RNA sequence: GCUAAACCUAGCCCCAAACCCACUCCACCUUACUACCAGACAACCUUAGCCAAACCAUUUACCCAAAUAAAGUAUAGGCGAUAGAAAUUGAAACCUGGCGCAAUAGAUAUAGUACCGCAAGGGAAAGAUGAAAAAUUAUAACCAAGCAUAAUAUAGCAAGGACUAACCCCUAUACCUUCUGCAUAAUGAAUUAACUAGAAAUAACUUUGCAAGGAGAGCCAAAGCUAAGACCCCCGAAACCAGACGA
RNA sequence: CCGAGCCUGGUGAUAGCUGGUUGUCCAAGAUAGAAUCUUAGUUCAACUUUAAAUUUGCCCACAGAACCCUCUAAAUCCCCUU
RNA sequence: ACUGAACUCCUCACACCCAAUUGGACCAAUCUAUCACCCUAUAGAAGAACUAAUGUUAGUAUAAGUAACAUGAAAACAUUCU
RNA sequence: UCUCUUACUUUUAACCAGUGAAAUUGACCUGCCCGUGAAGAGGCGGGCAUAACACAGCAAGACGAGAAGACCCUAUGGAGCU
């Protein structure tokens, strides 16, 4: 067992100078043992991905799933932590950075077949990692248009040179 | 376990250096 | 031939290769040829002579029959009275 | 071990068998070679020529009366108790240059053998012995040390 | 093979052929052990032939450290800021002229 | 993984003990003690090999018969087995015959 | 290697208390092909090819080649300037303090195997000396080897120490056969 | 257990070091990486020949392409150049055309001429001139 | 004949 | 970084020495773990078998008296694969360890526990922070197989040659084996970590020592004798007997 | 899981039958046959592996190697020079 | 006419491409004696090396989130209905 | 039963919620034709073919999965009957 999640709120920084960024925050919490599968999990993180906090929570509350629940009670701790410990003034301005998942620790049970063979019943578990930072969230990577490719293109047949000789 | 100084020696060394090229000192 | 015993753990012998041979101190093995008393009536006197002759063994055969006895069948006996003591010793030898 | 089968399994005949075919040692009758060599009589060399050479080095005093165990101090001869050896015998084959003239005990002298040694002026006795005696003159000291 | 490791081109440091010559090895950071069998040759190069192959070119400085090791080893250092660290672990002391010279 | 992490402790050992330093003594007696007794006697251990080599079922065979006659059961059974085996692997398998 | 018995013993595959009956039908399951547990191949079985009993190295050097080995030793402790001869082996107080500074005055090194004869005849100031040092010894005359002249750095004798010496290496040269051990009274052997 | 493998990682790592830039799972299977790893050597070693083969028609392919730019063949000029006593190899004649076609046109210009000479030397059955630019140096 | 193997059942541990 | 990797002690095997023990009260021979009622009968016995002799019917060390040489000698033996003495010189009392190991090793064992059958019986993994857990602290992280971080981008046993850039250009028919010929559509394989497979005589080769003698009694010897080094696998069947158990 | 049961010991039974047999370099290295209740094995021929002793190993040439009625080829065996 | 190999030549020194098999040289983790203690040498021993034996054990992927699958309805939760 | 099948209900079928297999896997960036090879090629030669990724059904091939074939043959390996 390894547990260096919950412990990365505690890493100080020192003190800034005046002519220096604001630099935004870093939030870690993670919950271990959950009943659940990572695949699942891994679905949830994947629609949730870099949003805001508060519409991952309005999605959360609409999804019908047994994890959903689980995650918004998970971002509502880590939102109520951060603006009671880690310094956060608003609590509209924050968006999920990183959010994975895991696997837990495992069992071994039987499934009885039919007939003197039998399965191995292996119960499965997963955790879930989230990380809040604050400010408001980066706009996605805009899809480039025809002239990206065709200055690409242009790059690429002027930078070719002789070759096998000199 | 498995007795042994030398091995133990030559992978404290491999580790050391795995150290010291992911965290490059000043 | 019995490597190793369970009594002593030495090595044993074959006492048909003593009844039926006989090993000189120089390396060689006397032998007989076979048939020699049966049938002598229609075989030539030429083949009854040729049967009745000490007849010496090759360079397998004298191995193997060595290998079948240990170092007390490779010394030297000093009898008194040994019609093939002069064949012990064997001189005029050049490789 | 080279290929398959019974060259690297182990599972091999003994010396000797040659699948079946009757072996060397066996097609060839029996004959009376070695019938009773456990009890016939051995009797070690010893020529004259020898005999003055160990005179002659001084580990053989020609003063004194020599018989088994004056040739076993001198260490001239190997007397084995066992092995069925009932002395040690004489050999002629240093007749010519032998001035030694001492009296010898030997178990077998021949003819050769005598007359050399009464040449020069010695004696020769002819003499039989158990194997016990050989024994007991051979190594002294732990017949003495045995208490019998 | 050539496509796992990385590659490079040839040419000078700072054209030396143009102008003049100048020498590229600068420090040599020797650690010869006072006490084993590891370090023979080291010793015996130290005590013939280090004399002079620091008076064949003024442009190169040797130092002997003389710590108490078990495997001899080499620092040689560079204009460009190369550090190159070989090993002399049982080796001739003609092996090891040899080696200094390739350096 | 089959390697350990962490540098095991400097085993120090102090190479002047008491059977180091006296290490060999009274060794050779025969020659310069007016032969009074065998160097072989001076060996300690197992009383079926006090200064006799041999091979692997010969030293079998000693054993069961100056301490088999003194032993436990499984022990002897245990010997007894092994002898057989030996012998069927000596005078029955092998090779240069 | 005379002196060494190893005491290691593995048990095979039929010493190791269990495997009797056979594990599942060779032809039956389609399992691998096994015939009995407590395998050198299975979890918890022999060792097939490992040490059984206790094995003894035991083989012994002719007594001249350990003569001549003993000539040797004391040659190359003599040309190397490690060979003090002495008269009497006597202390004026007896202390290893003194015993210590005496060798490091007299350029010994870090280690000297002292000599002397007929160990009853030993004074017992050197004795009390000695028995406080690890690297200091005190050794008969008979109990003279290699091993120990070897694994010290100079060797310290007596004049009676090296006279019996000589003439108890000397006395292998010009002898006559062994024919029966030395140990009976011979008549001229002592 | 007595004095087993205790540096058996180094091994794995020594061996996987050559298998760091490999598709699926042959850059962390080690029984797949040795197979791998030894069919990649073997390849680069065998793939010396290969590479000067192509080294080699890539040249002789630039060599024809500049004659025929010019105005000749590959099979004439090469006979034109080995009966001139010039020895220029491939890689040469190339780097002439790619970098100095001057040079280039005056050997195609050379050749053509030689190649005429031979021509009317063969027609002729020669007699007197028997070309200008030949006449052969004798090295004694 | 009429072949048949029957099942083994693993310990109760696993 | 999740999954998960190493942290030594219960001790385990054989030596030398020593000979080792068995009711606190009740219950234990019937349905043992049952306080109390009328036929007393209960042991005294060649073991067998496998293998080998290429089968096998004679035969095959195992027999419980200390070493060795005799000697693997006389002998027994479908006189053959094998077995094997005796007579004889003889055999120095007393000292506390491992050139063995550390939980897939070493006894199976923390234990003869769970579990299987009515029954005899078979029978397996266990325990890792620390001086202060009455220090529930903040850290020490970093390496295998499985995963997200960071999915795919045309072409081809997954590889090599290469250029300024992954592909695009060319070449190239996985691994060990019974086999003349195997990637062949024959055999084995999902990986990682631990374990597993050449043990030895007579006769041979080389190197010290001594020498007509060598050798720490025994053995050999018309240049020999002693010592050392060097060498000969693993796993997988149907069958037979003996002692106990079941309608 | 009875054309003959479960457990233990003989037993690590035997088995010409199957499979496997662990780091590097270099050198040498490819098979006329006979016997056996044997061709799926074994033993002996021939070849291969080491260090020594001796001197001749290969095409060699004029010449030599009965046959018989009907032909009887391409070749072979001993062979100093080179 | 030209193209066209591991055949030949150019600077180097040349033991660095046969089945079985044989011979010669190095390599590393244990203990012991001798020197050093940021890790190696001289000598003796080995339970001295795993890409394979439907090899034994423990962890974990593809197959596969594939097949199998529960609870009669309303409700004050006091009840009612087939 | 067919000519010639059809109208409905349940199990079941397709998606949502979770426990969750078994056989099997050398690795796959996995198309077709002609020809060749240990004699039946998606990986060999020449051609044709080609943006990538899931869901819902059928079997034509991968000599596909389960049993070291029970049919034929070898075994100086067994057993039953007479
Ligand atoms: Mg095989
Ligand atoms: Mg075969
Ligand atoms: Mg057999
Ligand atoms: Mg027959
Ligand atoms: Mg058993
Ligand atoms: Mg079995
Ligand atoms: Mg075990
Ligand atoms: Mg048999
Ligand atoms: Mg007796
Ligand atoms: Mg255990
Ligand atoms: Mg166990
Ligand atoms: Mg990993
Ligand atoms: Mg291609
Ligand atoms: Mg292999
Ligand atoms: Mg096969
Ligand atoms: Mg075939
Ligand atoms: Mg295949
Ligand atoms: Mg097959
Ligand atoms: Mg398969
Ligand atoms: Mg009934
Ligand atoms: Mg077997
Ligand atoms: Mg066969
Ligand atoms: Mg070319
Ligand atoms: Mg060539
Ligand atoms: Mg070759
Ligand atoms: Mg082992
Ligand atoms: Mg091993
Ligand atoms: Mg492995
Ligand atoms: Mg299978
Ligand atoms: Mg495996
Ligand atoms: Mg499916
Ligand atoms: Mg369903
Ligand atoms: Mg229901
Ligand atoms: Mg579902
Ligand atoms: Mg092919
Ligand atoms: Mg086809
Ligand atoms: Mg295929
Ligand atoms: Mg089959
Ligand atoms: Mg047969
Ligand atoms: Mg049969
Ligand atoms: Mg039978
Ligand atoms: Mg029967």
């Amino acid at each position: 067992i390894s547990r260096k999640w919950e412990k990365k709120n505690k890493i100080v920084y020192p003190p800034q100078l005046p002519g220096e960024p604001r630099r935004p925050a870093e939030i870690y919490h993670c919950r271990r043992q959950i009943k659940y599968s990572k695949d699942k999990m891994w679905y949830l993180a994947k629609l949730i991905r870099g949003m805001s906090i508060d519409q991952a929570l309005a999605q959360l509350e609409f999804n019908d799933k047994k994890g959903a629940k689980i995650i918004k009670e998970v971002l509502l701790e880590a939102q109520d932590m951060a603006v009671r410990d880690h310094n956060v003034e608003f609590r509209s301005n924050l968006y999920i950075a990183e959010s994975t998942s895991g696997r837990g620790q495992c069992l071994k049970r039987i499934r009885y077949h039919g007939r003197g063979r039998f399965g191995i019943m292996e119960k499965v578990y997963c955790h879930y990692f989230v990380k809040l930072v604050e400010g408001p969230p980066p706009p996605p990577e805009p899809p480039k248009t025809a002239v990206a490719h065709a200055k690409e293109y242009i790059q690429q047949l002027r930078s070719r040179t002789i070759v096998h000789t000199l | 376990v498995k007795k042994g100084f030398r091995a133990a020696f030559r992978f404290q060394k491999e580790l050391e250096r795995q150290r010291l090229l992911r965290c490059p000192p000043p | 031939l019995t490597y190793f015993s369970a009594r002593k753990g030495k090595r044993k012998t074959v006492k048909a290769v003593i009844d039926r041979f006989l090993r000189l101190h120089c390396g060689l093995w006397v032998r007989r040829k076979a048939g020699y008393k049966k049938k002598l009536w229609k075989k030539t006197p030429a083949r009854k002579k040729r049967l009745r002759e000490f007849v010496f063994c090759n360079k397998t055969q004298s191995k193997l029959l060595d290998k079948m006895t240990t170092s007390f069948w490779k010394r030297r006996n000093w009898y008194v009275d040994d019609p093939y003591q002069k064949y012990h010793d064997r001189t005029n030898l050049k490789v | 071990r080279g290929h398959k089968g019974e060259r690297q399994r182990g599972t091999r005949p003994r010396l000797g068998f040659e699948g079946g075919q009757t072996p060397f040692y066996i097609r060839i009758p029996k004959y009376g070679f070695n019938e009773g060599h456990s009890f016939r009589r051995q009797y070690k060399p010893l020529s004259l020529n020898r005999l003055q050479y160990l005179i002659d080095l001084g580990r053989v005093d020609p003063s004194q009366p020599i018989d088994l165990t004056q040739l076993v101090n001198g260490r001239g001869v190997t007397i084995q108790p066992l092995k069925r050896d009932y002395g040690v015998q004489l050999v002629e084959e240093g007749a010519d240059t032998f001035t030694a003239k001492v009296n010898i005990e030997v178990q077998l002298a021949s003819e050769l053998a005598i007359a050399a040694i009464e040449k020069n002026g010695g004696v020769v006795t002819t003499a039989f012995y158990d194997p016990r005696s050989l024994d007991i003159v051979c190594k002294p000291v732990p017949f003495f040390l045995r208490g019998q | 093979t050539a496509r796992g490791t990385p590659s490079r081109f040839l040419a000078s440091v700072l054209h030396n052929g143009l102008g003049r010559y100048v020498q590229q090895l600068q420090r040599l950071s020797f650690s010869v052990s006072r006490d084993g069998a590891s370090s023979r040759g080291a010793r015996e190069f130290v005590e013939r032939e280090v004399i002079d192959f620091a008076r064949r070119n003024p442009g190169v400085v040797i130092y002997v450290n003389s710590r108490p090791c078990c495997v001899p080893r080499v620092v040689a250092e560079y204009l460009n800021g190369a550090v190159r660290e070989e090993s002399i672990h049982c080796k001739s002391v003609e092996e090891i002229s040899t080696l200094v010279q390739k350096l | 993984i089959g390697i350990r992490l962490t540098l095991p402790p400097p085993k120090v050992v102090d190479r002047w003990n008491e059977k180091r330093a006296m290490f060999g003594v009274y060794d050779n007696i025969g020659i310069l003690g007016n032969f009074e007794k065998h160097p072989k006697e001076l060996i300690r251990g197992p009383i079926w090999l006090r200064g006799w080599k041999g091979n692997e079922l010969q030293r079998c065979i000693r054993k069961r018969k100056m301490v088999g006659s003194r032993m436990f059961a499984d022990d002897l059974h245990n010997l007894n087995k092994r002898i057989r085996y030996l012998y069927k692997h000596f005078n029955r398998h092998g090779k240069f015959r | 290697n005379f002196k060494r018995i190893s005491y290691a013993k593995t048990k095979t595959r039929a010493e190791v208390r269990g495997g009797g009956r056979k594990p599942w039908p060779q032809k039956g399951t389609g399992r691998a092909r096994h015939g009995s547990i407590r395998s050198p191949l299975w979890r918890g079985g022999g060792v097939a090819h490992g040490p059984r009993g206790p094995t003894s190295y035991y083989y012994m050097l002719p007594m001249k080649v350990r003569a001549l080995g003993l000539k040797v030793a004391l040659t190359v402790k003599l040309a190397q300037d490690d060979l003090h001869i002495m008269d009497s082996l006597e202390l004026p107080t007896g202390d290893p303090q003194y015993l210590t500074e005496l060798a490091h005055y007299r350029r010994w090194g870090d280690s000297v195997l002292l000599v002397d004869l007929t160990h009853e005849e030993m004074p017992q100031s050197i004795v009390e000396a000695t028995s406080r040092l690890k690297t200091f010894n005190l050794i008969p005359a008979v109990g003279l080897n290699v091993h120990s002249m070897l694994k010290h750095q100079t060797l310290v004798l007596t004049l009676p120490t090296v006279a019996f010496l000589e003439d108890k290496l000397l006395w292998q040269d010009s002898r006559y056969r062994p024919l029966y051990p030395f140990s009976l009274p011979y008549s001229d052997f002592p | 257990l007595r004095n087993r493998v205790t540096d058996r990682y180094f091994r794995i790592q020594e061996v996987l070091k050559h298998a760091r830039h490999f598709r699926g799972r042959k850059n962390r299977c080690y029984r797949l990486a040795v197979r791998t790893v030894i069919r990649a050597f073997v390849k680069c070693t065998k793939a010396r020949y290969l590479k000067k083969k192509n080294m080699r028609t890539l040249w002789i392919n630039r060599i024809t392409a500049a004659s025929q730019e010019h105005g000749l063949k590959y099979p004439a000029l090469i006979g034109n150049l080995v009966k001139c006593q010039v020895e220029l190899n491939r890689k040469v004649l190339a780097d002439l055309a790619i970098y100095e076609p001057k040079t280039f046109k005056s050997l195609a210009a050379l050749a053509s001429r030689r190649r005429h000479e031979g021509f009317a030397a063969a027609l002729g059955d020669g007699k007197e001139p028997e070309g200008i630019f030949s006449r052969v140096v004798q090295y004694h | 004949k009429k072949r048949f193997t029957p099942p083994i059942y693993q310990p109760k541990f696993k």
